[PDB]
């Protein structure tokens, strides 16, 4: 961890275009336009209302390093992830079809592109079978 | 018939104010979506 | 097509707060005419409803003339129909019917009233309340509660009127020849004695007619007892079917919310696995940000579209139960 | 800062048996009050209501415009509000907007009267049962068992007000010349109409007006059973839904005992087992007996905490779901 | 207590349609209000004037659904708790046959 | 009017029963913290 | 076989009223997958 605690303070002040030690709530709006999101007022200050656990909107990583250090990969952000297959297991098992993930995968909340989808059950449809289980998707969820 | 016009009145006010009530319900609605729900 | 469209859910299904205005100040303008409407039959404050409230009837067929065309026009935006031909079947929808009635036909009574006239106005006066009270969301229930419970109101009907045909032909045979005591007879035929069973088998007990000789009276007790409880049991059973009903529909409201917060995870997760591979580089520098920004804003959404539940307190029966198996998972 | 605080505790949201006295006897004399003013209009026992009856009102209103400034001097023992600005939120509060109200009107009303007098000190002493009810805790419980409830109470209100604007305009218009047995004409106007659909269909049947013509009759039968389901169904709407909220009181009130006694044996226990290091020895071969001699009492009362539930027999859903799962947990 | 005395404030100096006057002191209006909130309807004491008859279709409705109330709340406290002696009742049963 | 007193004088005793029962129920209560249950 | 497997989940999904899985929603599956560890 000693290895990007210093580097990664550069890319945390850059949305600012600045030195400040600033997380520029109000320039990521340009920023991530810039980068190609552009999204709503609305959303952009859901942002850093849980993000930046401080509560002002531009900070010198209370948060921000805590946003980094949190690797989301431990027993405390992996039964929450592997909740969200069962709200779509229908008669158990995680019987979830590459056509009902692909269903899914397209359709709601905030959608892929097809050239994402399309390869995303690849490696959780290794045997080609109907069933893309959680189980082998955690498991590569499980260095993310 | 002195205070007839009375009775009318207040009937007809119950009625609006149920149908107002039921007419904030629809609008202040969230969603209208007919066939998304189980898809 | 923009305009349409927007025409369509402003007038139909309509949602935001002008809206409403829109709407509820139509359905006063109605209530205000159906006032004075049935004020002009007082004999005494006849004198308000002038010239002016009949004009003011023919600007509102007027405006509703042209509102029908509007919602008529503004149906094209529908997957249901389309064109001409295909909006044939939106004025099937019954409230359409319902409406054509009241503006076609409070024209065609105001054109002969202008060249029994005006009580014609009264009824599709009346009438005008109910096409304003948009979708039929009110009725879709009734239709439905009446629909699951078939059985014990087609039971306690059939046993009330079997009550009510046969204890008040036993009055009639009581009381067939009997006088008030004001000199007239209450329970001449049949249907005299009828008209008392329904009053007295819905417990109005108006008193124009109450059985004088002394075998009515014990028959008229047996009878309302036994059956005044089989007509006052559809109330507790459309009591229960209606707060049943729209508890039904707090579930699946609720799981149409936990859906698209249920997939803003998933679809976040394989995006913030996905740093390898979406000057090329240090626009990869940034992204790495964003998608473990947008993540737990995402983490956050369904975790509250699980823990608020509606009647919110339902864990009391599986207090213990969601932690004891997952203590005993871990294991 | 204690005396204010106690007058506060003691005035208002009361607790222990001697403000019990006070407040309901305070309720007493004003229920006196009340009864021997109803009394000061029956024309044969007005000669009770003399002057001392007046001059036990001034000091009555004496006694209350005190009570007042010494819940508003007493207020500042309060976070929400304090000092002086602070206060006038205090008076937001409608109950005191309603106790403001009575005794300063009530005091001016007897001004006057002692320099239709009499007959408004007979609002104003029906208004002071409403004052004495402090917390507001029974209007609390209506307001939201009404707005959990708002869905079916607006249906099925809307569903027997339309039922009550359409059928009793068919009945007028089917009585509209016709005269009773002694010579009037009961159904004159389209109000007397409704005055009886009103009556007719909350099932009063007070019996002045009553159809005569055979058409009208048919029609009072039709919508005498089709609107007295529609009208008593709030009965048994609110009937559920009195008995549910209380019941959702009596979770969170046994929540509330479960968290300090599930505090009190947790941070006992740490204290078990710091008994290595909190002369300085024989100081420390006492309180080995203490660390262990509260414990028990602390593990007595979260027993008692938790076997206690309440409508005490609610397991019946997961009797041996509560042993079946720590059994295979011990394997 | 309270809306039927804004009837006999109403109603208190009108005769009937036989010459007697029907409200004629608060005893003969809280006898009312008694009636016409548990809806009897005797038929012995109608407000006559216009202002009274709006108060008491006000009254009637919004009281007459609070003195219902109670038929609904012991007809489920009834049936609550004969339940829940045949669950003490069975227990009974079952611990000398457990014996 | 010969024995008119009772009706006034038993309606309003009953109304006094309701409110001695909800005075007894506020004051027989435990405690009056506002907020601070779920925390 | 294949017809017999339609009919036999045509004879449980179809329950009746029918969200009455409203205090065992979680508990149908965490039992399963536990018993598949
Ligand atoms: C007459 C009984 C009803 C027959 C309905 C047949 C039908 O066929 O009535 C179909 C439609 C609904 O159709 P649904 O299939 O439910 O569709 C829904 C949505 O309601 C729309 O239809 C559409 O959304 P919108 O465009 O309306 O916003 C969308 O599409 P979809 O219709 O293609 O499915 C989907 O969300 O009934 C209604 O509106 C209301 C039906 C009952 C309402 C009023 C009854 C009128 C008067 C009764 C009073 C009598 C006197 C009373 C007392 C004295
Ligand atoms: C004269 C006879 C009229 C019969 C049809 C009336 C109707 O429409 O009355 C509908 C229901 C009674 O329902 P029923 O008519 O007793 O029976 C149903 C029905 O027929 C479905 O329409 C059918 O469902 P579909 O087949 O149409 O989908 C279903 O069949 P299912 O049991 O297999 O689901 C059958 O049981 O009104 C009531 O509650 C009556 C409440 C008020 C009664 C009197 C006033
Ligand atoms: C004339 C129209 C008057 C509308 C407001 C009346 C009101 O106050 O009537 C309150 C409720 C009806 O509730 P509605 O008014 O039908 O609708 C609510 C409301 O507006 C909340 O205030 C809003 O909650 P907030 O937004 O204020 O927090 C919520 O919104 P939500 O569903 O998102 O929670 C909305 O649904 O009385 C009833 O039951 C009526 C029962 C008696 C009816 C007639 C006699
Ligand atoms: C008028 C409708 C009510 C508006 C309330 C607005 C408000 O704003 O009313 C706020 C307050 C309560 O406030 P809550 O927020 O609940 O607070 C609670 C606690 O009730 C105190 O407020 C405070 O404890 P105490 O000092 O009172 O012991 C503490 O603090 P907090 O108020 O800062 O939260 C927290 O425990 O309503 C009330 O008292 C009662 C409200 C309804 C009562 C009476 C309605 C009056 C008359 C109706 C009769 C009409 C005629 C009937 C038939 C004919
Ligand atoms: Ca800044
Ligand atoms: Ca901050």
């Amino acid at each position: 961890t000693e290895e990007q605690i210093a580097e990664f303070k550069e890319a945390f002040s850059l949305f600012d275009k600045d030195g400040d030690g600033t997380i520029t709530t109000k320039e990521l709006g340009t920023v991530m336009r810039s980068l190609g999101q552009n999204p709503t007022e609305a959303e952009l200050q859901d942002m850093i209302n849980e993000v930046d656990a401080d509560g002002n909107g531009t900070i010198d990583f209370p948060e921000f390093l805590t946003m980094m250090a949190r690797k989301m990969k431990d027993t405390d952000s992996e039964e929450e992830i592997r909740e969200a297959f069962r709200v779509f297991d229908k008669d158990g098992n995680g019987y979830i079809s590459a056509a009902e993930l692909r269903h899914v995968m397209t359709n709601l909340g905030e959608k892929l592109t097809d050239e994402e989808v399309d390869e995303m059950i690849r490696e959780a449809d290794i045997d080609g079978d109907g069933q893309v289980n959680y189980e082998e998707f955690v498991q590569m969820m499980t260095a993310k | 018939d002195d205070n007839s016009y009375m009775y009318i009145l207040f009937v007809m006010f119950l009625f609006a104010v149920t149908v107002g009530s039921l007419i904030l319900g629809y609008t202040r609605s969230r969603k209208v979506d007919k066939r998304s729900d189980p898809y | 097509t923009h305009v349409q469209g927007r025409v369509y859910n402003f007038l139909e299904r309509p949602t935001g707060w002008k809206c409403f205005v829109y709407h509820f100040a139509v359905f006063l303008i109605v209530l205000v005419c159906l006032i004075f409407s049935v004020l002009s039959t007082i004999e005494q404050y006849a004198a308000l409803a002038t010239g002016t409230l009949f004009w003011m009837e023919i600007v509102l067929v007027v405006f509703f003339g042209t509102e029908y065309v509007v919602r008529l026009w503004s149906a094209g935006c529908r997957s249901k129909y389309v064109g001409l031909w295909g909006r044939l079947r939106f004025a099937r929808k019954p409230i359409s019917i319902i409406d054509l009635i009241v503006v076609v036909a409070s024209m065609v009574v105001l054109c002969v009233g202008s060249k029994s006239a005006i009580r014609g106005i009264r009824f599709l006066q009346i009438l005008r309340m109910l096409h304003v009270d948009r979708q039929g969301g009110t009725w879709r229930l009734l239709g439905s509660v009446v629909f699951i419970h078939r059985q014990e109101l087609i039971t306690t009907l059939y046993i009330g009127f079997l009550g009510l045909i046969f204890s008040s032909y036993f009055v009639y045979l009581a009381e067939k020849d009997a006088v008030n005591e004001s000199g007239r007879v209450e329970f001449g035929s049949y249907a005299d004695a009828l008209w008392w069973g329904v009053v007295t088998v819905t417990t109005i007990g108006y008193g124009d007619k109450v059985p004088q000789t002394w075998v009515g009276k014990t028959i008229a007790s047996c009878f309302s007892v036994f059956a005044i409880s089989f007509f006052a049991l559809p109330a507790g059973i459309l009591g229960s079917g209606f707060a049943l009903k729209v508890q039904q529909k707090q579930r699946q409201k609720h799981f149409n919310r936990q859906i698209p917060a249920a997939a803003s995870l998933i679809q976040t997760a394989w995006r913030c696995y996905a740093a390898e591979n979406p000057l090329r580089e240090h626009h990869r520098a940034t992204i790495k940000v964003i998608r473990r920004m947008q993540y737990f804003v995402a983490k956050k959404k369904f975790q509250q579209a699980r823990k608020p539940y509606d009647i919110e307190q339902y864990s009391q029966g599986h207090l213990n139960l969601m932690v004891r198996i997952k203590e005993l998972q871990r294991r």
